[PDB]
């Protein structure tokens, strides 16, 4: 498994799944239709219509009528001074017309013994009465063996102090006190008829991306078939096989004041393989010969004939010179040479490829002249030329 | 000399579609004494036709393809080697070359290797199995219908640089001329060892025995080219022994040959450039493209049409081509442009087509 | 003036005689054959034939259908290619008998002027003119052939008598010694000419805004020349020196990458010299489901992987302008501008990768790459592509 | 762009899934979009029965056509059926709301974008013009008990009431028999009480549901006034079976239930619709069923009998128990919908993108 096709295995299964990863969040936060209401997936519903017989919407007000028929757990804490303790709520009222001073009333809730160096319950004991007479309300926490207030409730019936522990100072007429308030499937992937991956499902029937807990295999096959339809699902009982395959004919498209024409659609009332052609001939290519005889290699003969007729058209070149020229052209075209050092081998191939041709035409002198000519361009060493021509005249002799 | 030809219009048929015809051909391969037969073609309507002494052109067969947009161009006749049956060969604008067997009345064979329209079809005269095809795609092709495969492609980098309009073998079947819109009259050859062993290997081809493709022997190098015989388009070319006859939109036929007058045809090099204009035939009113001429089997005469209707006939047995006695033929009803004419095996019957869906006939007397 | 009318008439009657006997033997061949005549069906659409002349009745016949066939798109003629193209004293044979004497500079005139350095050929299809004449310049019986051979041999060897005695063989060391005693008396790459002067503002290399290569005959200790990389790995990343610029790898200079190894195999470390070696993917032709013909790929590829290279005729800018103006009627513009100097026109010649088409969502792409000074096209992959899939890239 | 792509992809998923949910599906597109749809009481029964529909139009640079159309419904057998347009009536400007008389089904009142609303009678073929407002609106309703009584509303702070029985046939224009004005903002719905002709209800954009008495001769004070929702109130609907109970639909993404015996307490607030609700209608063939739809592109239907019931955890993950069905077959703003008074659980629904679906839920859902 190379990384490219393995990344294509991810990428080919990513972009359909990534839209489904988006539609998963969209369908959960904004469902299209309730999954319980499907006929093929109906086990999710777990109720009947028995209660509608004895029901009455005129009597619904009677049902809610009989329905119509904060728990500040201010717990004390360890004191810090140098026993018993008590809390109290101080109510401040508004300035009335007759009375000039504010009404004052200290309501002690309850005591509790705590060490230094228990709890007290208060289940919504504001007692403001909503009569436009409770201007403010404080909560004191006294100690002994050390008293102060702390704004717990705000003006608008809001929570001022946070949860957790806390501490406070004290002032008579050092000592202090504390408190603590409390309010099996198997996804057999197959793409291009290639087993890119073979897995086994973790859970039995938990869908791979929708993640619904269906207690039946027929519901899972129909859900994957109907919903999430970028793939074509085919499954056979064989521990269960699920043959996932990308739908390469899916209708990915738009598919859905201003003028437009009317229509009437009704749905329910009562329920590689394409042919090929040759390059130069354009004849139909048989499936038997596709990989064998790969065209576009083994460069064509018209280029060779062009190299022949071009230098043959040259006026101021001799016969044997043109002969060795076409021989060198056919040699370099039959075996392309890009590197310059490989040319040192190329002459050693030339006598090993066409030496018998130059002996049969008496072209050794102009061959050595061509060797010296390429030597002028600093392509090859002179001792290599000595070796090559000695080998050539050895095989010729 | 006098005309020596008592021509008279024996029949003038008109088809019921009103579409310009593009070709007509007689069954030269038929034997002697049998009832003669020829075939015309429109855009999407090929029609075989009999002919009698009293002008009774008995309608024999008429095929039409499903796709109406196809535009047929030319037709040809051939005889089978084994079954010894007739075979019509047709083509059109769809890039298709169909072979109709008139006895069974079916499309027994069809070939497709071109990109665009077919201009003209020809068959090798000696060996009846080969089949040359000219097309607008700047290249020719050569097929073998006995083995159902392609033989060769007479085109390439050195081929015509424009639409190829026509081509023709010689009478012996050893050298082919070709012409088109590129102002070039290019020669080919089917006599070298390469084309011979290629045809021989094509005869021995069988896709069921072996599993290989066919080695198509392309030809990217014609043996002679020239761009001075004409200036306008060259619509048709034919052989006369070892002489090239050619037309053009200049309203003049030209008879010539490559090289000097003493240079032999079978020793012309690729770099040969000189030519020799042997003679010319004059006429007028041939501006419209896709015009043709024709000859008989013996090639004793020559027929030609014009874009008005007054057709022309020239002699070939007599000497002095540029001083040859011409001949005209007119009528008070041929108010259309003639595209092609044709003769039977003998020079008795002449049949011509036109652009008004008309088919005219003439006969000696 | 008119001394060929009788000769023309003689040739014409000879033509008539030979074509007459040719038609005679053809008639003798045709008479051997015996073919059956046509036979009609007894008289669905209809077809009627009237007659303008009276006396002939109207002949009707029923129509007959024909078998359909799969149509294909239009394609003009072409031919394949793998390399680019371009379209714009006698000194007898040494082995022959009529040889004559000639000096070293004059003997190798045709050889030095016709030989090409950048491809090791003679009159190739991309190097129209040689650089300069100074590029090849460097710091008993005796026939003219033997004299010229001894002259060029002593020129290259500088009087090493044992070596000429080994090479020629016939002439001995003492004879050659006595004879020598009795003989003394965004622009295209272009090699510039300034051996005496240095690479300055007047040199056209800096004007072109391109780095020089091995083929230039300037100072080897210069700075304008482009030395090869020193990367051991495949160096197909942006960290490579060659991949920074448009250039590809060098065979001789880039020794560390291993480009100078034997080219017989195909498994190599350097994944950048594919254009030089030509390790292209086996493409195939097919009818496209978008517009006309198209190309398919057989084997899978990677991102930024080498698919193939474009090929065509190199021509000037105004040449391609008039060519495209001619192609405006046909509405088939397969042109591809290469650079300011030359441009590609592949209508008449090319390869399979030309048959690709344009799309707004590409998967492949093209890149200009200066392989040894040759500005070639490289068609690389912009996405991992499967087998038998369509190929598109924005022009 | 990507949002509409996702919406139409979900529509394709719904088109794949729809042969497992509904007993009948009939999606139809009109020549122009319709902000009104209503089944008629007439019916013809020759295997498929013929039913009739009234439909509005919303045109632009083209003549409007109030459509009386027909439809072919299979009753209990059979695969055939089509939509057909019977009558088209030219209309002054666009259409916002239209209503038929329950006493005389032939009389059909329609609103205009101008002041002068009109009333047609297709048997004779404006047959009866009507005026009194100063602007357009959405409110219109015939009285079920008393013939000729007709209420209408508009955003110019007026609620007109006509009684067409008093005028002669020659009199085509009729002034308001009375004009009620107690709100302090754009009133957005009014509707008669069904089984008591002497009162009606309304909701306005003052965060106020206001109940008005007809016997009282004060056209400014309502009988009751209650703050129903936190945001603007949109529409309401009375119950056909009972008389006291009614329902409201507000722009705070809620439907709610109230009663005419104690209007202070909200009985229950349904919340699944995720945008402004524009229409709610009680079912004729069932008592404990409610419906809702708006610009959320999903028509919800609720069952009141299934309220407050315990269910499975995987069943509770989908939604609350009372929500009966979510027909998401549309692809745009659900402009209107209506029930058929003589078939079980079947409805029609018209959207703004030329979509007019007609559908009936499966029997296995409600049983
Ligand atoms: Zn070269
Ligand atoms: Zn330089
Ligand atoms: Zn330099
Ligand atoms: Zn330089
Ligand atoms: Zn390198
Ligand atoms: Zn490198
Ligand atoms: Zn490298």
């Amino acid at each position: 498994h190379v990384q490219a096709d393995h990344e294509l295995f991810l990428q080919a299964f990513e972009k359909p799944t990534q839209i489904y990863r988006f539609l998963r969040t969209r369908n959960l936060i904004a469902p299209i239709f309730l999954h319980r209401t499907l006929t093929y997936m109906s086990h999710r519903n777990s109720r009947t219509n028995i209660k509608r017989k004895t029901f009455k919407v005129d009597d619904m007000l009677s049902k809610v009528e009989k329905m119509k028929g904060a728990h500040l757990q201010l717990t004390f804490t360890g004191f810090f001074h140098k026993v018993t303790l008590e809390v109290l709520l101080v109510k401040v009222c508004h300035k009335k017309r007759k009375d000039v001073s504010c009404p004052i009333r200290q309501v002690p809730t309850g005591k509790k013994q705590v060490p230094l160096n228990s709890l007290a319950v208060s289940s919504n004991e504001f007692e403001p009465s909503n009569s436009h007479m409770v201007k403010s309300y404080s909560l004191l926490f006294r100690v002994t063996r050390f008293v102060a207030q702390m704004t717990v409730f705000d003006k608008n019936r809001r929570l001022q102090l946070l949860d957790g522990e806390y501490e406070v100072a004290m002032q008579e007429m050092g000592p202090t006190l504390q408190f603590t308030l409390r309010w099996r499937i198997f996804y057999q992937f197959l793409y291009n008829n290639n087993t890119r991956q073979q897995t086994e499902a973790r859970d039995d029937l938990h869908c791979p991306w929708c993640t619904l807990n269906c207690r039946k295999l027929y519901s899972l096959l129909k859900h994957l078939k109907l919903c999430h339809s970028r793939f074509i699902f085919n499954y056979v009982y064989h521990p269960a096989r699920i043959d996932v395959s990308i739908n390469e004919c899916y209708d990915g498209s738009y598919a859905g004041p201003v003028k437009r024409t009317p229509i009437t659609h009704i749905l329910v009332c009562r329920p590689h393989n394409r042919l090929y052609f040759h390059s130069d001939t354009c004849l139909p290519l048989r499936p038997q010969e596709m990989e064998v005889d790969s065209e576009d290699e083994k460069d064509p003969e018209w280029l060779r004939e062009k190299t022949i007729t071009q230098i043959e058209e040259f006026s101021d070149v001799n016969e044997g010179e043109k002969e060795v020229m076409k021989l060198w052209n056919l040699h370099v075209m039959k075996h392309g040479f890009i590197a310059d050092n490989q040319m040192n081998h190329a002459c050693m191939l030339f006598v090993e490829n066409y030496g018998q041709k130059i002996i049969k035409k008496n072209l050794c002198r102009n061959f050595m002249l061509h060797l010296v000519s390429m030597h002028d361009f600093n392509l090859i060493s002179i001792m290599s030329i000595d070796k090559a021509v000695t080998k050539l005249r050895e095989m010729q002799q | 000399k006098k005309c020596k030809y008592s021509f008279k219009c024996v029949n003038s048929l008109k088809e019921d579609h009103n579409q310009p015809l593009f070709g007509v051909q007689f069954n030269w391969h038929s034997k002697e004494g049998d009832p003669l037969v020829f075939a015309t073609v429109g855009s999407n309507r090929v029609t075989l036709y009999e002919c009698h002494s009293q002008g009774e052109i008995r309608l024999l067969q008429s095929y039409v393809d499903a796709d109406a947009d196809e535009n047929f161009y030319t037709c040809a006749w051939t005889y089978d080697s084994n079954t010894s049956h007739p075979l019509l060969a047709v083509a059109g604008s769809r890039g298709i070359i169909r072979i109709i067997n008139p006895i069974t009345m079916q499309c027994i064979k069809h070939y497709v290797g071109h990109g665009n329209a077919i201009n003209e079809l020809k068959f090798h005269p000696r060996d009846p199995n080969l089949l040359l095809s000219v097309s607008k795609d700047h290249a020719l092709r050569l097929w073998n219908i006995q083995t159902d495969t392609l033989v060769a492609i007479f085109g390439g980098v050195e081929g015509h640089r424009d639409e190829v309009l026509s081509a023709d073998y010689d009478l012996l079947g050893e050298k082919i001329m070709s012409c088109g819109m590129d102002h070039s009259l290019k020669l080919w050859r089917i006599n070298s060892k390469r084309m011979m062993n290629a045809i021989k290997e094509s005869y021995d081809y069988n896709p069921n025995k072996t599993n290989r493709p066919f080695i198509s022997q392309k030809i990217h190098f014609p043996d002679f080219s020239t761009r001075d015989i004409h200036r306008n388009y060259v619509d048709c070319v034919r052989w006369l022994g070892d002489l090239i006859l050619s037309k053009s939109c200049e309203n003049a036929i030209v008879c010539w040959k490559p090289g000097k007058m003493e240079d032999d045809i079978d020793k012309i090099k690729p770099s040969e450039s000189n030519v020799t204009i042997l003679g010319r035939f004059d006429y007028s009113q041939c501006d419209i493209w896709y015009m043709r001429f024709s000859m008989d089997f013996w090639q004793k005469m020559l027929a030609l049409g014009n874009q008005v209707g007054k057709l022309y006939v020239w002699d070939l047995e007599v000497e002095d081509p540029h001083k040859a006695k011409c001949t005209t033929l007119t009528h008070h009803k041929c108010g259309a442009a003639i595209r092609q004419t044709s003769f039977s095996r003998d020079s008795s019957i002449l049949i011509a087509v036109c652009d008004d869906a008309s088919i005219w006939r003439w006969d000696r007397l | 003036r008119l001394q060929a009318n009788m000769g023309a008439k003689a040739l014409y009657v000879a033509n008539f005689a030979k074509v007459q006997e040719k038609t005679q033997i053809l008639n003798e061949e045709w008479k051997k054959l015996r073919v059956q005549p046509v036979q009609s069906m007894k008289p669905l659409k209809k077809c009627t034939i009237e007659s303008i002349f009276p006396g002939f009745a109207s002949q009707h016949m029923l129509m007959r259908s024909l078998n359909t066939v799969a149509l294909v798109p239009i394609m003009y003629s072409w031919s394949p290619l793998q390399q680019n193209f371009m379209v714009e004293q006698c000194t007898p044979n040494i082995d022959g008998p009529n040889a004559k004497s000639v000096q070293r500079e004059q003997s190798l005139h045709s050889f030095h002027t016709l030989f090409c350095r950048r491809c090791f050929k003679y009159d190739c299809f991309l190097h129209p003119f040689h650089a300069t004449p100074n590029v090849y310049k460097r710091k008993v019986e005796w026939t003219g052939a033997e004299e010229s051979l001894f002259r060029v041999f002593h020129g290259t060897y500088f009087n090493n008598f044992c070596s000429i005695a080994r090479l020629l063989g016939t002439k001995t060391c003492k004879q050659v010694f006595q004879f020598a005693v009795k003989e003394s008396l965004v622009y295209n790459y272009q090699p510039c000419d300034h051996p005496d002067r240095p690479c300055d503002s007047t040199c056209p290399c800096i004007m072109t805004q391109n780095f020089c290569e091995k083929f230039c005959q300037c100072n080897p200790d210069c700075q304008n020349r482009f030395p090869g990389c020193r990367c051991k790995t495949q160096c197909n990343t942006k960290q490579c020196p060659c991949y920074l610029a448009v250039r590809e790898c060098d065979p001789d200079l880039c020794l560390t990458c291993g480009a100078s190894e034997h080219w017989d195999c195909k498994v190599v470390s350097c994944k950048n010299c594919s254009i030089q070696r030509g390790l292209k993917k086996h493409l195939l032709l097919a009818p496209s489901d978008v517009a006309g013909w198209g190309t398919f790929i057989k084997e899978s590829v990677q991102k930024n992987e080498f698919i193939s290279e474009y090929c065509g005729e190199l021509i000037s800018q105004d040449e391609a302008d008039r060519r495209g103006k001619v192609y405006d009627k046909y509405m088939s513009s397969f042109l591809f501008n290469l650079n300011n100097d030359f441009v590609v026109d592949a209508t008449r010649k090319g390869n399979k990768i030309r048959f690709a088409n344009h799309s707004v969502n590409p998967n492949c792409y093209a890149k200009v790459v200066m392989v040894n000074g040759d500005h070639r096209i490289g068609i690389f992959a912009k996405r991992a592509i499967q087998a038998g899939e369509e190929l598109f890239f924005d022009y | 762009a990507v949002e509409e792509r996702v919406i139409n992809e979900e529509y394709k998923i719904w088109k794949k899934n729809t042969p497992f949910l509904y007993d009948l599906v009939m999606t139809h597109a009109l020549e122009w979009p319709s902000l009104t749809a209503q089944w008629l009481p007439d019916v013809t029964r020759p295997d498929f029965s013929i039913h009739r529909l009234v439909l509005g139009t919303h045109t632009s640079d083209e003549q409007n056509h109030l459509v009386i159309a027909s439809v072919q419904l299979p009753n209990d057998d059979a695969v055939s059926g089509k939509i057909e347009i019977e009558i088209k009536i030219n209309h002054e400007g666009e259409v916002n709301r239209a209503r038929y008389m329950p006493q005389n089904p032939c009389i059909i009142a329609t609103k205009t974008p101008s002041s002068d609303v009109l009333v047609f009678d297709y048997t004779k073929h404006p047959d009866l013009r009507l005026r009194g407002h100063q602007k357009e609106g959405y409110g219109l309703s015939w009285n079920p008990n008393l013939s000729g009584h007709l209420l209408s509303a508009s955003d110019d702070h007026t609620i007109c009431l006509w009684d067409i029985s008093a005028v002669p046939k020659e009199g085509k224009v009729v002034d308001a028999k009375t004009i009620f004005t107690g709100h302090t903002a754009v009133v957005e719905d009014v509707s008669w009480h069904l089984l008591h002709e002497s009162l009606f209800g309304s909701v306005a954009d003052d965060q106020k549901l206001m109940i008005w008495d007809t016997r009282s001769n004060n056209t400014s004070k309502p009988s009751h006034s209650v703050d129903a929702h936190t945001a603007e109130v949109n529409c309401l609907s009375f119950n056909p079976y009972s008389e006291f109970i009614l329902a409201t639909g507000s722009a705070d993404k809620t439907v709610a239930l109230w009663d005419l015996r104690n209007l202070k307490l909200k009985l229950h607030s349904f919340e699944s619709h995720k945008d402004e609700i524009f229409q709610v209608q009680w079912s004729p063939h069932n008592e404990t069923i409610l419906a809702s739809s708006g610009t959320d592109r999903r028509l919800n239907v609720w069952d009141l009998s299934k309220i407050g019931e315990e269910q499975s955890p995987e069943d509770a993950e989908d939604g609350p128990p009372e929500l009966l069905f979510i027909h998401g077959g549309h692809t745009a703003k659900i402009s209107d919908f209506s029930w058929n008074p003589n078939e079980p659980w079947v409805i029609c629904s018209v959207s703004e993108d030329n979509i007019m679906q007609v559908w009936q839920m499966a029997e296995n859902i409600y049983n």
